[PDB]
RNA sequence: ACGGGGAAUCAGGGUUCGAUUCCGGAGAGGGAGCCUGAGAAACGGCUACCACAUCCAAGGAAGGCAGCAGGCGCGCAAAUUACCCACUCCCGACCCGGGGAGGUAGUGACGAAAAAUAACAAUACAGGACUCUUUCGAGGCCCUGUAAUUGGAAUGAGUCCACUUUAAAUCCUUUAACGAGGAUCCAUUGGAGGGCAAGUCUGGUGCCAGCAGCCGCGGUAAUUCCAGCUCCAAUAGCGUAUAUUAAAGUUGCUGCAGUUAAAAAGCUCGUAGUUGGAUCU
């Protein structure tokens, strides 16, 4: 059991903040290696240069081939895989674009199906991707 | 028939709408 | 460093369920039988009975001859009298507790505009209202939800500058007049 | 209804004397001077740089 | 594997027109209109059947 | 990591934020040294060095926007090279001069408050309920509509005189005149297997294209993709990403756990720490 007694203020605090660096949500933001490691650096967005289109395949419960991009960030140069959400959108993407990089929604997890992809594609040339996609802006020339 | 497709369906694909429809089928609305 | 003042308030509050069954359909009820306009007119009248209860909630605790619980007990009681929510025979502190949402949705301007036969529905008292037809004593008011108090409820009439009242005819008799 | 304010003063001269000079110009009993304010602050720096009775052949 | 499949299945679907239709209605009007449809002058109807847009 | 006052969240306890208009500190590219003065180690003062950088007739001379605007850069990320000392105050020899302090407009879906996008009447319904009729079927009895059914009544959004506002203006408020029927003066954003409100309707696709936070859907009948139609939720707002709080009694003081699920030291001694039997009117 635990100390109880009226002068056990530095035993009860001392280890609440020890025993908490075991706790993985604790670790991941309080350390600053996972912060480091992050291409985004925190941020909730980024910018990239496309280098390549590249298909990704599917993990082995379904089949199919994830459209995504391999692009090179602006602010550090780190190199990132970003999907391409809808169909016909990985057409609207030439190579070497302006592109803008969003999180896909598990906070540095990869979403489900596609085998290690974090990020996914918001803007290409400054135009976003569903005004591509429903046909309220073109691609400009 | 509610009962009927929730009988025959809980194991399948439509499960849980046989289940719904089900629910639906006993608790008014 | 500006002469502005940045005090500001939030009058609602959405809830925690966001497709609760049983909560879309009574407040879809509380929408039709007083013809509010969404469900954040709802959810703003949720909003300062709620406050209201909090207050009562603990000026309960407090010692029955506290002088904070004699004296904010009594303001508190005071308002609910006089806006027409409470009763005056029922003037001790546990009745708030006893107060509903359709106690306050009585008081607004459009339902005692309905209620009092100046319109013929809860969506005739609106569109009277917004468009400057209703006045309380000497003001043309615009706004439904306008409280209206116990005693400047008497005072509500057809506003002298309309044309149900002392009258003008409308834009509309004008142009139909001019035309044959 | 309306709402302003009034002031009744006992002479022409008093209330040319203890007014503001807006309230004066919109009787036409005072005329403000028709320069600009970005005008007369690039006066004043041009006159900076010169010493003394060629301040007043500044243009 | 190969990028050449992109587009396909919304490419390949007949392009069927949307069809017109009249103006909704909004706001105060519109909310009147949904808790006439459901507390005022519903059918007496078939047990706890009222499942809308029942599509057989 | 500038510190506080404070902020968000919250049963109670808590957890996270505070560069940011109030107070206190610091610094004017980096260090250092000073003059004047009541007060400065002052930078819209000076003198050097270091780093940058301007004009040159090549001898020399000048610099400091983390003030207001503005530009470049950087980036996911942020406004006008506008008007005025009229207000609030400050300074001066001063009722008079000056003030990018400050005020006023502009841009402004950061965010907060109010609040339109229709209302009513008369018809018609193989509507519905209500009074009689065994039932048919009868009613100004009361409600409904997915009637581009009929009808004139009411208005703002706009357009726009005038006043009022203001330093001068704008805006709002007040009033002329005009301004509504598909009142085309057109509401959107996301969804429709479950979690979670709402279609195993229809066509296309055929483990492809794609959807799907998670479980999953898709391999020729797809309730889940791509579309039509219908329906659901919030609504002038609504999706997505990331930080953070609650949910988390999954950090546990309140309040967790340790045989087998993660876990108790090989054993005894033993310092600090923590905790310590009755008993005095």
């Amino acid at each position: 059991g635990k100390c109880r007694g009226l002068r056990t203020a530095r035993k009860l605090r001392s280890h609440r903040r020890d025993q908490k660096w075991h706790d993985k949500q604790y670790k991941k933001a309080h350390l600053g290696t996972a912060l480091k490691a992050n291409p985004f650096g925190g941020a909730s967005h980024a910018k990239g240069i496309v280098l390549e289109k590249v298909g990704v395949e599917a993990k082995q419960p379904n089949s199919a081939i994830r459209k995504c991009v391999r692009v090179q960030l602006i602010k550090n140069g780190k190199k990132i895989t970003a999907f391409v959400p809808n169909d016909g959108c990985l057409n609207f993407i030439e190579e070497n674009d302006e592109v803008l990089v969003a999180g896909f929604g598990r906070k540095g997890h990869a979403v489900g199906d596609i085998p290690g992809v974090r990020f996914k594609v918001v803007k290409v040339a400054n135009v976003s991707l569903l005004a591509l996609y429903k046909g309220k802006k073109e691609r400009p020339r | 028939d509610p009962y009927e497709d929730f009988q025959e369906n809980w194991n399948t694909k439509h499960s849980s709408g046989v289940t719904r429809e089900l629910m639906r089928e006993l608790n008014g609305g | 460093p500006v002469a502005r003042s940045w005090v500001c308030r939030k009058t609602y509050v959405t809830p925690r369920r966001p497709f609760e069954k049983s909560r879309l359909d009574q407040e879809l009820k509380l929408i039709g039988e007083y013809g509010l306009r969404n469900k954040r007119e709802v959810w703003r009248v949720k909003f300062t009975l709620a406050k209201i209860r909090k207050a009562a909630r603990e000026l309960l605790t407090l010692d029955e001859k506290d002088p904070r619980r004699l004296f904010e007990g009594n303001a508190l009681l005071r308002r609910l009298v006089r806006i027409g929510v409470l009763d005056e025979g029922k003037m001790k502190l546990d009745y708030i507790l006893g107060l509903k949402i359709e106690d306050f949705l009585e008081r607004r301007l459009q339902t005692q505009v309905f209620k009092l036969g100046l319109a013929k529905s809860i969506h005739h008292a609106r569109v009277l209202i917004r468009q400057r037809h209703i006045r309380v004593r000497k003001q043309v008011v615009n706004i439904p939800s306008f409280i209206v108090r116990l005693d400047s409820q008497k005072h509500i009439d057809f506003s002298l500058r309309s044309p149900y009242g002392g009258g003008r005819p409308g834009r509309v008799k004008r142009k139909n007049a001019k035309k044959g | 209804k309306t709402t302003g304010f009034g002031m009744i003063y006992d002479s022409l001269d008093y209330a040319k004397k203890n007014e503001p000079k807006h309230r004066l110009a919109r009787h036409g009993l005072y005329e403000k001077k028709k320069t600009s304010r970005k005008q007369r602050k690039e006066r004043k720096n041009r006159m900076k740089k010169v010493r003394g009775t060629a301040k007043a052949n500044v243009g | 594997g190969s990028l050449a499949r992109a587009g396909k299945v919304r490419g390949q679907t007949p392009k069927v027109a949307k069809q017109e239709k009249k103006k909704k209605k909004t706001g105060r009007a519109k909310r009147r209109m949904q808790y006439n449809r459901r507390f005022v002058n519903v059918v007496p109807t078939f047990g706890k059947k009222k499942g809308p847009n029942a599509n057989s």
